[PDB]
This record gives C-alpha cells, sequence and structure tokens, in this order.
C-alpha cells in the first residue's frame, strides 16, 4: 500500500512539525516582543532546528511518487513537501545571503533621515517622517522627507539589493523554478482539472488583463485629484502631466488616503471621521479590538479564544521594551492566535482591528485542515477576509448602528459620494502601485531589466502606468524600489493588488446571500447569519482545494473579475465622468518638475 | 471508611496517556451529591448506561478507575465506539461501557515546564477494551521492525503533547478519569 506509506509520513510529520514550529513561533514571538541579543539566538536556533526538520522530512518527501498515489488530500501536502526544502545555495553564500536579509532590514528599520541644516534632531520613521508625509502640505519640505529617504536608505540597499537579486535567483533556480519572481507566483500555481487550472504565468496574463479594466476607472480618478491637488499646489503641478510621487498620501504614494482632506468632493458636508468620536466617548485599545468581535460574532463566526486576550500583544508595553511594532496577525499554531499590533487610535486602526482580525476567524476556521494545508487558497485570499470587514464596517449606516456617529447624519445624495472617494483613495490608488512594484520586479528577477537600467525602467513604468514623475532626478546609484517594507524585508506584494479584487468579489457574493436590496456601497452585512455561514464556507477549506475551485464555490466565477470593483464605484465613476468635463483625463510621459 | 476518590480525583501527579494507571475500588460509601454539582470545575461529566443521580442509590462492586491526561479535544475520544487515534491506540472503551467519564482543564498545573505527557499515536493493531499498552518505547517501522531514525518508514510511537500554558483551548491538558461502575 503506497498509500500507507505516505499516510503515515504524514502522521510522523504533523505529529512532530506541530511541535517544531510552535517553539520556533514562540520564540519568534519573543523576538517581536522585546528585542535583545538574548533572544535573537533563542530564535534562530529554534528557526534552525524547524529549518533542520523543513529540509530533512523534504527529502524523505521525495521518496514517495505522486503518481501512485490516488488521493488527493495527501497528494497535495506531499506537493508541498516535496516542492519546499533544500536549497542549491552553498554553505558560504547562505550566510552571505542571510546576512544580506539581515542587513536590507536593519538599514531600512534604523534608517532615519536627519535634516541638512541640524542633523542633530533625525526622525527613525516612528514616530517622523509619516506626520510630515501625511499632513504637510508643503513642497520643499516633502521633498526633503522623500529624497532624504530615497537616500539614505536608498544609496545604503542598492549595492545590498544587487546581490539580493543573484543569490534569490540562484535559490529559485535549484527549485527548477525559472526566476526568483517565477518563485513568488506559485501560491496561485494551480494543478487539477483542464478548466479550474491556474498556471504560473496565467498570473502575469490575467493582471495585466485586469489592469487593462481598472484603468478606466483609475483615470477617471486620476484627473479628479490632480485637478483638486492643483488648488493646493498652484504651481509645481501641470494640469495635464503626471502627479509628483511624493505628493501622493504615504511616503511612497502607495495608498492615497492622506490626500482626502485636500481632495474632498464636499467639503460643507459633516466627516465620516471615526477618530474623534472614539476620543470623545469611553473607548480604550480593548473597544478597538473588542467591538469588531462583535461584528465577526454578529455574523455566525465564532468568538475569540479564551487565550486571545491573555497572549495577544494588543497595545504597547511599558518598561522599556524595544518591540518592532509592524501589524502583523500571528498564527502560532495549537489553537494559539495572537495579534502584535501597538494600536493608536484612529480610522486607519480601526480598520486594521478587523483585517489583523481577518487573519484570525480564517486562521482559525482552517484549524480542522491538516498541518500543511493551513494557509490561505491563495496570498491574495488571505489579505482579503479581513479586508471585505471594512466595507461593511466603514459604512455609515453601520457606524449609525454602532453609535460611534451621530443619529443626526442623514445619508444625503452628497455622503454618497464623500464615503465613496474615501473609498477610491486607499481601494483603487492603492492598484497601480501595486501592480508595477509586482511587474518591476519581475522583470528584474526574469533579467528583462538590466542593472544598470534598473531605476531608468523604474520610473518609465511609473509614469506610464501609475502616472507619477520622481521630482528629482535619480540615476543608478539610488534604489528607490527597495525604499518600501515589502522590497527590503523580502516580501512578497501581490498579496495587495490580487486581494482587492477579492475584496469586492468577495462583498458582491456576500450582499446578495444577505439579501441586500439596493447600491453595492450601502449593503452590510452585519447580524446577518445567512452571509457567515457562506463566507466560513470559504474559510474552512484552507488550501486543501485549488483557489479557482474555492471562488468558483463562493462568488460563482472561476477566473479573477474586476466588475465587482466597477460596481461598487459605479456610483462614483458617473460622477468621476461630469467632474472631468472640464479638465483632462490622462498624464504625459515627457513632463518633468525639475 | 468512605471512598478513596481523594488520590483518583485529587492527585498529585497523573500519568499520559498510554500508561495510565489503573485503581480497583470496592466496599466504599461515597458522596455522589457534591460530585453532581460540580460543574463549575469540570468541563465534561458524559454518563453512559446510568443516570448521574441515580448511580449513589445503586451498590457497585470493584469499580475500575483509569485517570491520565490528553489534550483539550481528545476528550471526545475516550466514549463508546468511538474512533480516533486515542480511542484505538492508547485507550479503548467498549460499546457496553457503564459508567461516567469525567474531564476537566488543568491547564494551570499539568502544563509546567517539565512535565512530559506522551501518547501512542503509531502501533500494529486495535487496542482491546480495558487493555494498557506498556511503555514499548521501539522504533515502528512502516513494515516489519526497524532499529535507527533514518531508516524509510521508521517513526517513533510515543509523541509528546506540546503542553506550555500558552496553547489555545483544545490544546490543553485535560485530566479525564473514567469510573467504569461493573456490576454483580
Ligand atoms: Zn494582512
Amino acid at each position: 500500500t503506497p498509500e500507507d506509506l505516505a499516510k503515515t509520513f504524514l502522521d510522523d510529520f504533523n505529529s512532530a512539525a506541530e511541535n517544531l514550529s510552535y517553539q520556533s513561533s514562540l520564540a519568534s514571538w519573543e523576538y517581536n516582543t522585546n528585542i535583545s541579543d538574548e533572544n535573537i539566538q533563542k530564535m534562530d536556533e529554534a528557526g534552525a532546528k524547524w529549518s533542520d526538520f523543513y529540509e530533512t522530512q523534504s527529502k524523505h518527501a521525495k521518496n514517495f511518487s505522486l503518481e501512485e498515489i490516488h488521493n488527493d488530500t495527501v497528494k497535495l501536502q506531499l506537493q508541498i513537501l516535496q516542492q519546499s526544502g533544500s536549497p542549491v545555495l552553498s554553505e558560504d553564500k547562505s550566510k552571505r545571503l542571510n546576512s544580506i536579509l539581515n542587513a536590507m532590514s536593519t538599514i531600512y528599520s534604523t534608517g532615519k533621515v536627519c535634516r541638512p541644516n541640524n542633523p542633530q534632531e533625525c526622525l527613525l520613521l516612528e514616530p517622523g517622517l509619516d506626520n510630515i508625509m501625511g499632513t504637510s502640505k508643503d513642497y520643499n519640505e516633502r521633498l526633503w522627507a522623500w529624497e532624504g529617504w530615497r537616500a539614505e536608505v536608498g544609496k545604503q540597499l542598492r549595492p545590498l539589493y544587487e546581490e539580493y537579486v543573484v543569490l534569490k535567483n540562484e535559490m529559485a533556480r535549484g527549485y527548477h523554478y525559472e526566476d526568483y519572481g517565477d518563485y513568488w507566483r506559485r501560491d496561485y500555481e494551480t494543478e487539477g482539472s483542464p478548466d479550474l487550472e491556474y498556471s504560473r504565468d496565467q498570473l502575469t496574463k490575467d493582471v495585466e488583463r485586469i489592469f487593462a479594466e481598472i484603468k478606466p476607472l483609475y483615470e477617471q480618478l486620476h484627473a479628479y485629484v490632480r485637478a483638486k491637488l492643483m488648488d493646493t499646489y498652484p504651481f509645481h503641478i501641470s494640469p495635464t502631466g503626471c502627479l509628483p510621487a511624493h505628493l501622493l498620501g504615504d511616503m511612497w504614494g502607495r495608498f492615497w488616503t492622506n490626500l482626502y482632506p485636500l481632495t474632498v468632493p464636499f467639503g460643507q458636508k459633516p466627516n465620516i471621521d471615526v477618530t474623534d468620536a472614539m476620543l470623545n466617548q469611553t473607548w480604550d485599545a480593548k473597544r478597538i479590538f473588542k467591538e469588531a468581535e462583535k461584528f465577526f460574532v454578529s455574523i455566525g463566526l465564532p468568538h475569540m479564544t479564551e487565550g486571545f486576550w491573555n497572549n495577544s500583544m494588543l497595545t504597547d508595553p511599558g518598561d522599556g521594551r524595544k518591540v518592532v511594532c509592524h501589524p502583523t496577525a500571528w498564527d502560532l499554531g495549537k489553537g494559539d492566535f495572537r495579534i502584535k499590533m501597538c494600536t493608536k487610535v484612529t480610522m486607519e486602526d480601526f480598520l486594521t482591528a478587523h483585517h489583523e482580525m481577518g487573519h484570525i476567524q480564517y486562521d482559525m476556521a482552517y484549524a480542522s485542515q491538516p498541518y500543511l494545508l493551513r494557509n490561505g487558497a491563495n496570498e491574495g485570499f488571505h489579505e482579503a477576509v479581513g479586508e471585505v470587514m471594512s466595507l461593511s464596517v466603514a459604512t455609515p449606516k453601520h457606524l449609525k448602528t454602532m453609535g460611534l456617529l451621530s443619529p443626526d447624519f442623514l445619508e444625503d445624495n452628497e455622503t454618497e459620494i464623500n464615503f465613496l472617494f474615501k473609498q477610491a483613495l486607499t481601494i483603487v490608488g492603492t492598484l497601480p502601485f501595486t501592480y508595477m512594484l509586482e511587474k518591476w520586479r519581475w522583470m528584474v528577477f526574469k533579467g528583462e531589466i538590466p542593472k544598470e537600467e534598473w531605476m531608468t525602467k523604474w520610473w518609465e513604468m511609473k509614469r506610464k502606468i501609475v502616472g507619477v514623475v520622481e521630482p528629482v532626478p535619480h540615476d543608478e546609484t539610488y534604489c528607490d524600489p527597495a525604499s518600501l517594507f515589502h522590497v527590503a524585508n523580502d516580501y512578497s506584494f501581490i498579496r495587495y493588488y490580487t486581494r482587492t479584487i477579492f475584496e469586492f468579489q468577495f462583498h458582491e457574493a456576500l450582499c446578495r446571500i444577505a439579501k441586500h436590496d439596493g447600491p453595492l456601497h450601502k449593503c452590510d452585512i452585519s447580524n446577518s447569519t445567512d452571509a457567515g455561514k457562506k463566507l466560513h464556507q470559504m474559510l474552512s477549506v484552507g488550501k486543501s482545494q485549488p483557489w479557482t475551485s474555492v471562488l468558483k464555490d463562493f462568488v460563482d466565477s472561476k477566473d479573477m473579475d474586476v466588475g465587482p470593483l466597477l460596481r461598487y464605484f459605479e456610483p462614483l465613476y458617473t460622477w468621476l465622468k461630469e467632474q472631468n468635463r472640464n479638465s483632462f483625463v490622462g498624464w504625459n510621459t515627457d513632463w518633468s518638475p525639475h | 471508611n468512605l471512598c478513596p476518590f481523594g488520590q483518583v480525583f485529587n492527585a498529585s501527579n497523573f500519568p499520559s496517556v498510554y500508561a495510565w494507571e489503573r485503581l480497583r475500588i470496592s466496599d466504599c460509601v461515597a458522596d455522589y451529591a457534591v460530585l453532581y454539582n460540580s460543574s463549575s470545575s469540570f468541563s465534561t461529566f458524559k454518563c453512559y448506561g446510568v443516570s448521574p443521580t441515580k448511580l449513589n442509590d445503586l451498590c457497585f462492586s470493584s469499580v475500575y478507575a483509569d485517570y491520565f491526561v490528553v489534550k483539550g479535544d481528545d476528550v471526545r475520544q475516550i466514549a463508546p465506539a468511538q474512533t480516533g487515534v486515542i480511542a484505538d491506540y492508547n485507550y479503548k472503551l467498549p460499546d457496553d461501557f457503564t459508567g461516567c467519564v469525567l474531564a476537566w482543564n488543568t491547564n494551570s498545573v499539568d502544563s509546567k515546564s517539565g512535565n512530559n505527557f506522551y501518547y501512542r499515536l503509531f502501533r500494529h493493531g486495535k487496542i482491546k477494551p480495558y487493555e494498557r499498552d506498556i511503555s514499548n518505547v521501539l522504533y515502528n517501522s512502516a513494515g516489519g521492525t526497524c532499529s535507527s531514525i533514518s531508516q524509510l518508514g521508521c517513526y517513533e510511537p510515543l509523541k509528546s503533547y506540546g503542553f506550555t500554558p500558552t496553547v489555545g483551548v483544545g490544546y490543553q491538558p485535560y485530566r479525564v478519569v473514567v469510573l467504569s461502575f461493573e456490576l454483580l
């Protein structure tokens, strides 16, 4: 029986990988809660004992033939095990590669842009360089904080990234992938039925096809953003060219959410802001997460565990704990789920208190799956569960029943645009930047972009795709793409493009089971146990089924659709046309601010 | 005298699943009234064959008590006609099992940094009703027997529970003690 030899091999794995990765994740938790020299050595030794167990069991899994296995449950577990382990890199280069990844994270985290007039005061990005880039409107002040981050963290990361694209390329060729970009397009890889089949190169065909349909909505959005920002920047914006890349939202221009004080459709209407409302009421950091539990439990999803509140670091601790506090939803294993996030009470953290609580109730859902099938259906499925809760909670009808909004806040025809334009800056405003950052790196790892033409084709794709132009000329001595957190710390960035397409494809599927009669942006799936049983049916499979089958049984479509995204903004896309009649819809590549 | 349930319910140290300890209790009188309303601590008080409140009037001879520690979601496998890992390799109860399987959470006490609880997880056969497999620390082969860990198809049976106090519910130590009320 070839099945039972591989059945008991996984039972040998699942009864030993569960304890070895739980001590690996507890040592990872201790590094991420208080950084010390005694915590890093406990982290990597447990992290290499689990890595030694990662590669030893992978070699034993390759002795099993997938053709003689006629059970799809254990074939998929063997497929992960046979195709993850034993890199082709030598002992010297693996220490070289781990030195680089620990240097690019150290340069990005400990890097700081000091003022050229006085280098004594110097912002280490937290706090600093985001209140400046998120609230200030001066052209000559944001130019310092943007170019300075491309200078201190740019020149110190370009030689580390030029060796990063070689060692990781050679590491990816050890698994017989062609490049490192093809190593990242394996969460979307699907083998199975011929109709429900998704190749690694069909992702590049589909994502380019989707952006050809986003761009009618984005260019009308980009024209209205440029017209409204022309009043705030009367001298440094051409009325028909590209926007400056440093005046948009965040520092890198990822989200446009900080432009809503400037680009506002109706300034005479009251805001939908919840930041001032929470501070005026009895609302602590527990009720940031306690009220978010009430939304998930209203639709039939289970409560948080009793050990969730005791073990998670929901707030920044005192007593001088040096903690990197990037918001991450930890699944430590053995039924233990935690959140590591230092919350600051605003509108942004209230939605990421559902995003990080969106990985939870997904990690809680596939706990009945085997250990290797305990991820999302892809990497875009995992990030879209939290953000589809950012569409039903952020509605003014749900905030009125929450009590955080005033009962006299009438939903006029002008407040249907103020909420919808704020959802266009966060969600539609990040789609071109997320696409080309995973189109620049997919060509850098392939070899379509040579190393002497990195920054040349980086900005040539910023102008053509996103519609942004550099305020200062950049040669090849700078590395602007590696200034982001997800690029310097070796993270896949195609999650945030594909989850957005799934953010509204899930949403329009949930609002037809919840029997919502009206527009898509007015939908609210709260207090509906029928729109949570179909969601939990999607969540409980994990990675057991291909994501083209999980999507087909949930939204009744096989491939990625952008029609649900366009129908969400169809009340806005009609309003964006009548405001862009006088202005020009488009951008010119040849214009330069300098 | 009274019934020695202090050494069963309130013992200092409980064993693991495979090496469970059997205590034969006979000719005793017990106060089942205070054990009937002890639901503030006992997470599981399922009974089979007899009512929970009617067994005090009935006189039982040679009452057995099999006490051990399993994880939180392994208390479902201490039921008659139940299939699973520890219901077939560690501790199997017959279909005519009469009595009350009693379990309660012990995450504070039985989940320290020095304790170690194991389960069988690998055996060539089905465990008989009320059969205690001895502490056989010998490597299980997929076919026949093996010698060392490096041989293919050769896995060690006794996989330990990762009992830390920070694990979630279901993977927390539950002290399970059955009361096989044999009659006549
Ligand atoms: Zn996330």
